[PDB]
């Protein structure tokens, strides 16, 4: 089995410029490589094939090179669309094998993250259940810290967070905040508060609502 | 009955990793948050972090994250907190612990802590030395001297327990990769020489255990 | 994370009398706030939680008071037994964080050690080794010096000593000093002596044997 | 041995006015203590010798009084110049032995403090070792607390802090804290914070630096 | 000038024997009391004992009477402190001083004092590291210097071979992973740097190392 190793995990720039992503195979492969873009949610893409050579419709902007065992994808004009992580692949051998892939990172200048609080919805109590849900949208960088207050204490229990990846359009990270609680214990208590920091202020941000 | 169950003592290499145990029993093990507390030694009291056995839900003192992970075993009704990359600051006292409120009552449940130890040096048991007063009072002072073991804890108890008034046991000093400590007891002059006085030293991290008879 | 602030390290009264230690939040806790006794040598035991209400076994002499981010333990009628380490907690708020502990002490009379001296047992005398032990027992207050003489001249190389707690009946303090020599230096002299200096007595008290 | 006890660790008082220290001898020694001022990292200085008589050099802000048991040291016109530790001694009987030292503290007002941050020296990275470090210059009281963060989480592995004495020239106190790491993990983030938290405001002093 | 020089430090292993030198000039060796007092790291200090050159008598603390045995060489004015059967205990500063009277004015003199260190580990020189502040500006510039990794104590920090005194702060070292780290900070105008150079001066006698390291833009 041949391996192809992809030197990093994770490549970054900023819009306009260039990235390049190597992949090192184990044995000679000639020229019998391919490349793939993935998008989150999406299936593979195929962008090039022996190592230098386009699939129809990929822009030039994707270039392939390399011969034996080095071999290069390099994107020019980057830009948020082209967020995704990208696979190496021999079929000079069998079994064809894959890179562990490059996921595309893309720097930006900072931004504070957008807060919206949503109480629980009639629909939800009346199956007992109850949760409170906290978008932080468009922040950059990924890091950020969310914690949940009932009454003035802190929940870290019964919260569920997501992250999506870096956004294909302003470049940016959001994430969900859902604390979910029995109605019983929904209604023991009145103020309900998502509290976020972020890198962008020393002071958190701070979304409540009163039951009451 | 309620019970947690932590080894006396570990002694582990530098860099290397250690499993702390915490087996319950007496009651349902995954109705309640299994607590972590570290004590380096002269110290106070630490939170590394809590898991509640139903579902291995678990909340981290961020400043343990990447040292301690804690797991639980149901089929043994086992709790573990494993320590990894082991540093000098790592040697502490390690106690878990769970709370129990009843409907009626709140009750607190603790192990007796495991003493980690974290130093390349081997574990030496100890020597231990009977005090008997010089030849030839209403009361006589005796003693027993716990010379030269690694790594800490050891008990010192007199008569298996049965003499706990007039004890007076010494905290260890360190000295030269070796600790020393010592026990006094002063009993009635009816007592010794006449019955049998003897000084228990159990050492768990060389599974010794000595009892040592005062002899005049 | 939030601040337990216990403003004193230690805390004194006399037996029967009675204590209150004090404990600062940085930011507002509201009552999610407990108190440990630690004795020497023992695990930690839980007094109060929610500020003020006793854990089952606690006596009523235990009581807790304050809300939001002042907090006070009081012991009523201390006795020897409540010599101890307090730790006050919040758990308002995560990570959860201890004070840094109020050790208690009882004050009390002077009182004069009792001093016994013993030398080497004929069994360390087999290792090559001799160790001469002198026990202080039940002396306050716990300054105290003790000079080891070998033959009327002062040793203090090899000098290993170590003092106990506060006692936890008479609330006095025990000393054991231990002088360690090879077996060919401690037959090389005769007379040892163990002499303890203390304010109970401008004269040391003075115990002492002979090799022969 | 004859115990010159020194009361007080600490003597407080602020610049211009004065102060005292106290050393009882255990016994009888007549007039024969000397008075001694160590500066942090120097030499003993001898300040008087024969109980109440000065060295030479020495202004006559210094004096020393006391005789059999009881002697003062007293210190007029204090400036942060005399910052310093201050032992008593006698040389009456063998051995001499000095007091346990009693170190001068100056009150002043509140400072905040001067918070400087620095990345990882080039020639630190050849080393395979990363160093940033957080200078907080001249504040008081001297209770502050430093803290770092990776990427916006805290990290208190692989920190090393030190406070300078109280200063010769203003009074004030200085930390510095250094966040160590190995080359590839500090290779690993970007936004590098050093939070100073002090009692001269509730928000924290933040400075930071990127790559 | 009265002087009384010391050597800055000395390594030993433990059980080993050291011999802390004190040369005299300046003045009449045998004619004051040579005194040598010991102060251990954060303590306070211990009279070991004097001894007269012009006859080597002597008056020993009884504490270091078989630890301490001082002795003199008229011939090069120096006075000797030997330390053997050395433990950690025996870690300290050791001074030498004497106290003259001329019939005027009293005065005393101090030696720098030599730090002994008594352990197993081996000397380490200190890596210097310059704190230059990166180009993301007001009216004063801190720059600094990281001495990290030295063993034994101590080390001497200087700015500009000491033509920058004020505003500088030099913090106590610190112990870690048996090895010794400090900093330095200096605050200059801004119109010092970066268009004047600024020399962190660091001395290690102990590996005999000396560095300076300029803080580059
Ligand atoms: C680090 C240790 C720690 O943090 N803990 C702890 C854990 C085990 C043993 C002791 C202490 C805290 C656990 C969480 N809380 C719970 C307080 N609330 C109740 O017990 C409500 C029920 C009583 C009622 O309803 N009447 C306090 C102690
Ligand atoms: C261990 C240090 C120590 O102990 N010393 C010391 C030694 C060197 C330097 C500083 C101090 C003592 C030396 C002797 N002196 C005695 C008082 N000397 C006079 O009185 C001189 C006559 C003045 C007059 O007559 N006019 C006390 C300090």
């Amino acid at each position: 089995d041949i391996v192809m190793t992809q030197s990093q995990k994770f490549m970054s720039t900023s819009v306009g410029d260039r990235v390049s992503v190597t992949c090192k195979a184990s044995q000679n492969v000639g020229t019998n490589v391919a490349w793939y873009q993935q998008k989150p949610g999406q299936s593979p893409k195929a962008l090039i094939y022996s190592a230098s050579y386009r699939y129809s419709g990929v822009p030039d902007r994707f270039t392939g090179s390399g011969s034996g065992t080095d071999f290069t994808l390099t994107i020019s004009n980057v830009q948020s669309e082209d967020l995704a992580e990208y696979f190496c692949q021999q079929y000079n051998n069998y079994p064809l094998t894959f890179g562990a892939g490059t996921k595309l990172e893309l720097k930006r200048a900072d931004a504070a993250p957008t807060v919206s609080i949503f109480p629980p919805s009639s629909e939800q109590l009346t199956s007992g259940g109850a949760s409170v849900v906290c978008f932080l949208n468009n922040f950059y960088p990924k890091d950020i810290n969310v914690k949940w207050k009932i009454d003035g204490s802190e929940r870290q229990n019964g919260v569920l967070n997501s992250w999506t990846d870096q956004d294909s359009k302003d470049s940016t990270y959001s994430m969900s905040s859902t604390l979910t609680l029995t109605k019983d214990e929904y209604e023991r208590h009145n103020s309900y508060t998502c509290e976020a920091t972020h890198k962008t202020s020393t002071s958190p941000i701070v979304k409540s609502f009163n039951r009451n | 009955q309620v019970q947690l169950q932590q080894p006396g003592a570990e002694l582990v290499k530098p860099g290397a990793s250690v499993k702390v145990s915490c087996k319950a029993s007496g009651y349902t093990f995954t109705n309640y948050w299994m607590y972590w507390v570290k004590q380096r030694p002269g110290q106070g009291l630490e939170w590394i972090g809590r898991i509640h056995p139903s579902d291995s839900d678990t909340n981290y003192n961020q400043k343990f994250k990447g040292k301690a992970t804690l797991t639980v075993d149901k089929s043994s009704s086992t709790a573990y907190m494993q320590l990894s990359s082991l540093t000098s600051e790592d040697s502490a006292v390690y106690y878990c612990a769970i709370e129990i409120y009843d409907g009626y009552n709140t009750m607190d449940y603790w192990g007796q802590g495991t003493s980690v130890t974290v130093s390349s040096a081997k574990t030496t048991p100890p020597s231990v030395y009977p005090l008997a007063p010089g030849s030839a009072n209403s009361m006589v002072t005796l003693g027993c001297l716990v010379k030269g073991y690694f790594p800490e804890p050891v008990t010192v108890t007199w008569n298996s327990g049965s003499l706990s008034s007039g004890v007076h046991t010494f905290p260890a000093v360190l000295q030269s990769d070796l600790y020393t400590l010592s026990s006094s007891v002063t009993v009635p002059s009816s007592t010794w020489p006449s019955q049998t006085v003897t000084c228990n030293v159990a050492h768990p991290a060389s599974s010794t255990k000595v009892d040592k008879k005062i002899v005049p």
